[PDB]
């Protein structure tokens, strides 16, 4: 059935115009299967025979049991004005409000069903081969929406918004949801007159000429959509199934952090960070990428926790939303999103360092971040948070912090590990603590290096390097200072580098060396550090430098 | 009742900008908003065969929520018909001693779009959890926001202002957007009273109207060295390490009689007497930082930046420059706090904003101290202002901190 709905008009790109691919040659079979379903088309309206005028086409094709009809609209796709984006996103099952009644109703040839713009279908012309050129083809035009067209998805979504609007507007109680070719109809109704209401809306779309499947032959639960599972009071993700291999390419691996992402929607715990960190060799997916100790064993832990069974409720929007936020180690979080306290809506992770160096308190600042970006898009407001802080760590560090950042409305929850500040530098020199001038040095073309102190005791010392830095120099004068000094050392740096990545105060980093020298800080009581600009003749910093250089 | 045609640059197409997701409560403010708008002929629904996209928010500048369009894609887009095409930046405004801003906005909406235009200004109100297609509409007359609809407007605007200009010739009014500044040297109870007349003559003449400055008081702040009673060896070195910062922009600056009183490889905590050389050359240095800098020119080809810092105890600096070292203006705002810092960033950037667009014309880019998310997430909630400047995130620490402060 065609639609009496208007059309949306059409426009070629400026300066383009219409197709015109030639036809391949086709079998005998293949010419009379297209013969067949194109005179019932032309009996439906969907396709009319064109004159021989029309200076366009675009190639056509047959395959199979039932015959069907493929276009290859690839050319006039590249010709066609952009249109209004479809809808990219889809709901997220944590976000569908419970209802007693839900229905599915799959529309049938949609796109057939509705009129493509008059102007247009000059551009849709197609021809269905003569055996053997001996006579000319049957030129056809469409009047209809082409399967494989660029236009199609939205304006068929255009149209059956425009088509639903007035069943909508007589029954404020039914809700509509569209996605593709579907809808989903839910209700609170007795299932006796929710079953009437879905007749009903079956006849309306029947008068705009939209096929709907006939009660009793319509999908019932639990629907396997777009890799979920829909049960009336729960949902969850399709099985996943994570390959054992002996070897791992690139597209092997990518293929499996994207399950495991997939999983941790709804199981907690799931973790992909070691597993990404291969990827970093980012080149043919065919590389074969050496698989990780730390990545066997984020791999096998993922593998334990999907063998037992996890879901999720929906929406209530009476109820409170609440996330809690739990710490996994090697910069690893997670943490769910519920209502009532163990009927989860959804889980999910957050492992990111963004930066070589970083510390618990901006990761878990982080993560709040981006709950709170992803309640907005799920349910259009932000969660209460129950977080393992407390109140003097956070507000020590956010005060502190260089950056701006919102806290929003938390409560502490009693659950190790903590989120804790492992150590704080000193804001003012320590008295009676051994004050160590520190500097390093690397040679940039031998990439050969020293570092060393003096200090006010009176004591040096120098240590050779080899294959590094003037940056790695720096950090490594200062991480002699901690291993020679007592439980309070004052240093003293000539290196903005080394000052900035201490003074960040980081607990964690992709450095080994930055990891010693968090050790020892942690390991101290009392540090201060200072800056000083070089070469300015300071005294302690001069001494050094002229020592390093030597 | 004619419509002025509208190009946009050459060979450049319409914005094609990503609403952001709202929250249920904003989305609702928009809904209802854009219903009465729709009502009112301001604005069409459109069909999918329009592709163009500029986000939208809503907001507060009271209790009645308020709707905000981010033309920021379709300005850059039309520039050429609002900068060259069309509009005049005065001189004399940061000089006035009160300026008062009038948002006029309202009276674009008296002003029909030209109909081969209408398709770039459109819009979504985007619906929760992708459940439906967003609502999409676009506009039918001049929209607040557009650089375009003070352009299209300017001559009747010219019409309107013309007696008033006549009575009061030395007060000074410049359009930037949807507001006028409205510069008097009369006294502050005069200056009202002039501020009321003419809102009076724009209600008058059919211009509906719903915050004064005071160019004056603002200046660049000059650097400031601290002053104890007992120095030590860190309190040397910080000092040593200001003047040397402030001697790539000040050139007359000396450390050697300061680092002297440094030789040999002292503790950090030692006290040290401020030397009579070393306190004259530290004196000499307070003179210098009083005067300021030579060589610095608006350029108004280039782009105006602002960075931002930090401070603590809702204190922030700022800088407004456009090659580096070389400061138009510098400042510190103070927030008396109930507050927080997404509040006061939000705050600041808009008296920068302000201050930006009344002395030189436009507004300046700013570097923001913030995680990129955090911003675009909470903006709105303070945001009043009905222009929104170009902005990036810094994520590099400032080490500057200590020394703007
Ligand atoms: C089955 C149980 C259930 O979901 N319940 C009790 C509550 C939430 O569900 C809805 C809620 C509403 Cl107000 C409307 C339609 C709904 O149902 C779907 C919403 C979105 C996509 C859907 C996709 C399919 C398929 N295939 C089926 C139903 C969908
Ligand atoms: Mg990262
Ligand atoms: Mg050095
Ligand atoms: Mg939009």
């Amino acid at each position: 059935p065609i639609s009496p709905i208007e059309t949306v008009p059409v426009k070629l790109k400026p300066g383009m115009d219409g197709p015109k691919v030639k036809q391949w040659p086709l079998t005998e079979e293949k010419i009379k299967a297209l013969v067949e379903i194109c005179t019932e088309m032309e009996k439906e309206g969907k396709i009319s025979k064109i004159g021989p005028e029309n200076p366009y086409n675009t190639p056509v094709f047959a395959i199979k049991t039932k015959w069907r009809k493929l276009v290859d609209f690839r050319e006039l796709n590249k010709r066609t004005q952009d249109f209004w984006e479809v809808q990219l996103g889809i709901p997220h099952p944590a976000g569908l409000k419970k209802k007693k009644s839900v229905t599915v109703l799959d529309v049938g040839d949609a796109y057939f069903s509705v009129p493509l713009d008059e102007d247009f279908r000059k551009y849709t012309a197609f021809t269905i081969p003569s055996i053997n050129n001996e006579t000319p083809g049957i030129r056809y035009q469409y009047n209809v929406l082409p399967q494989g067209w660029k236009g199609s998805p939205a304006i068929f979504q255009s149209s059956m918004t425009k088509i639903l609007e007035p069943f909508a507007a007589q029954n404020p109680d039914i809700v509509i949801y569209q996605y593709m070719d579907d809808l989903y109809v839910g209700s609170d109704l007795e299932i006796g007159q929710h079953r009437t209401k879905i007749e009903e809306l079956r006849q309306h779309l029947l008068r705009w000429g939209l096929t709907t499947p006939d009660k009793k032959h319509q999908k019932e639960p639990p629907f396997l959509w777009m890799g979920y599972e829909l049960h009336p009071d729960k949902w969850t993700v399709q099985p996943i199934v994570l390959p054992e291999k002996d070897s791992w390419t690139v597209n092997d691996i990518q293929k499996l952090v994207g399950k495991l992402n997939w999983a941790s929607q709804i199981y907690p715990g799931i973790k992909v960070r070691q597993l990404s960190k291969l990827l970093r060799g980012t080149k043919a997916l065919t590389e074969v990428i050496p698989l990780t100790e730390e990545a066997e064993l984020e791999l096998a832990e993922n593998r334990e926790i999907l063998k037992e069974p996890v879901h999720g409720v929906y929406y209530d929007p009476s109820k409170d939303l609440i996330a809690e936020i739990q710490k996994q180690g090697q910069g690893q979080w997670t943490y769910q999103i519920y209502q009532e306290p163990f009927k989860n809506l959804k889980t999910g992770k957050y492992a990111r360092m963004r930066g070589a160096h970083t510390n618990d308190v901006k990761q878990l600042t982080e993560a709040v971040q981006k709950i709170t970006t992803e309640s907005i898009v799920i349910w259009g407001k932000t969660p209460k948070f129950k977080l393992p802080i407390q109140k003097e760590t956070w507000e020590t560090w956010w005060t502190e912090y260089w950056q701006a950042t919102w806290i929003p409305e938390w409560e502490f929850v009693n659950t190790p590990p903590l989120v804790k500040l492992w150590y704080q530098l000193e804001k003012e020199p320590i008295v009676g603590a051994e004050t160590f001038y520190v500097d390093g040095a690397a040679n940039r073309e031998t990439k050969l290096g020293k570092a060393g102190y003096v200090t006010n005791k009176g004591r040096q010392k120098v240590v050779p390097l080899t294959n590094t830095t003037n940056q790695k120099t720096e950090l490594q004068a200062i991480y002699l200072a901690l291993q020679d000094s007592g439980l309070e050392v004052n240093i003293v740096t000539d290196s903005q580098y080394a000052l900035g990545i201490i003074q960040a105060q980081p607990d964690k980093s992709e450095s080994e060396l930055v990891n010693q020298i968090i050790e020892q800080l942690i390991k101290k009581e009392k540090v201060y550090l200072a800056w000083v600009p070089a070469h300015k003749g300071i005294g302690g910093n001069e001494q050094v430098d002229k020592l390093v250089s030597a | 009742i004619e419509t002025v045609p509208v190009k946009l640059k050459p060979g450049m197409d319409g914005p094609k900008v990503k609403q952001w997701p709202l929250t249920e409560e904003k989305i609702k403010a928009l809904v209802e908003i854009c219903t009465e708008m729709e009502k009112e002929g301001k604005i069409s629904k459109i069909g999918p065969e329009n592709p163009y996209n500029t986000p939208v928010f809503a907001i507060k500048k009271s209790t009645k929520w308020r709707k905000l369009v981010d033309f920021r894609e379709l300005n850059k887009r039309t520039q050429d018909f609002w900068e060259v095409q069309l509009g005049p930046h005065p001189a004399g405004l940061k000089k006035k001693k009160s300026v008062t801003v009038l948002d006029v906005g309202d009276a674009y909406f008296s002003v029909p779009l030209d109909e081969d235009f209408r398709k770039y200004t459109a819009f979504t109100i985007p619906s929760i959890n992708n459940e439906t297609p967003g609502i999409r509409y676009q506009y039918n007359v001049l929209p607040q926001g557009w650089k375009g609809s003070p352009a299209i407007f300017q001559s009747s605007m010219t019409k309107i202002l013309e007696p008033f200009k006549k009575q009061n010739p030395d007060i000074v009014i410049y359009q930037y957007m949807d507001d006028l500044y409205v510069g008097s040297d009369l006294e502050i109870g005069q200056h009202r009273t002039k501020i009321e007349e003419l809102r009076q003559h724009l209600l008058r003449w059919g211009l509906t109207t719903p915050y004064e400055l005071h160019p004056d008081k603002w200046t660049v702040q000059p650097i400031v060295l601290p002053e104890k009673d007992s120095w030590t060896v860190n309190d040397i070195q910080k000092l040593v390490g200001k003047l040397n910062w402030a001697s790539q922009i000040y050139p007359g600056i000396k450390v050697r009689q300061l680092s002297k009183l440094l030789r040999g490889t002292k503790a950090l905590t030692e006290v040290i007497p401020l030397t009579e050389e070393a306190e004259l050359e530290l004196a000499e240095n307070r003179e210098i930082l009083k005067e300021p800098v030579h060589g610095v020119y608006y350029d108004p080809s280039k782009d105006l930046i602002a960075e931002i810092q930090k401070q603590g105890q809702g204190q922030w600096t700022y800088q407004i420059y456009q090659e580096p070292f070389k400061n138009l203006k510098t400042g510190k705002y103070a927030r008396m706090r109930h507050t927080n810092d997404v509040k006061q960033l939000t705050e600041a950037v808009q008296k920068i904003t302000t201050e930006s667009i009344v002395i030189w014309g436009k507004t300046p880019k700013f570097k923001l101290p913030i995680q990129k998310e955090t911003w675009e997430t909470w903006w709105t909630e303070y945001w009043q202002a009905t222009w929104i400047p170009e902005w990036e995130f810094v994520n590099t620490p400032p080490l500057v901190k200590l020394w703007y402060q």
